[PDB]
């Protein structure tokens, strides 16, 4: 009756898909983002040298 | 479980038909990949 999702378990399957895509997702993002942190940091040390 | 066995299979089905197609690097850099060049299967998300 409010917006707290329904019991009904045929649409419980369709929020364990979205679990493990949201999931994957964010961990992608987190590892791309520190390979980045990784290289750049590499190259100004380069350019130091 | 379900979907990272699935996402798996994936990756490496696409990995296979990425490998098999011949187009050359600098070739890609100057021209868009035609249509023709992958079978409607790729195509259509039937993988």
């Amino acid at each position: 009756d409010s917006k707290i999702e329904k019991l009904t378990e045929q649409n419980i399957s369709q929020l364990k898909e979205s679990a493990h895509l949201r999931f994957l997702d964010l961990q992608s993002s987190i590892d791309t983002k520190k390979v980045a942190d990784e290289n750049w940091e590499t190259c100004q040390q380069e350019t130091l040298a | 479980s379900n979907t990272e066995e699935l996402i798996q299979n994936s990756i490496g089905f696409l990995q296979k038909t990425f490998k098999a197609l011949p187009v050359s690097f600098d070739s890609i850099r100057h021209e868009p990949l035609p249509s023709s060049m992958l079978h409607a299967s790729v195509l259509n998300f039937e993988w």
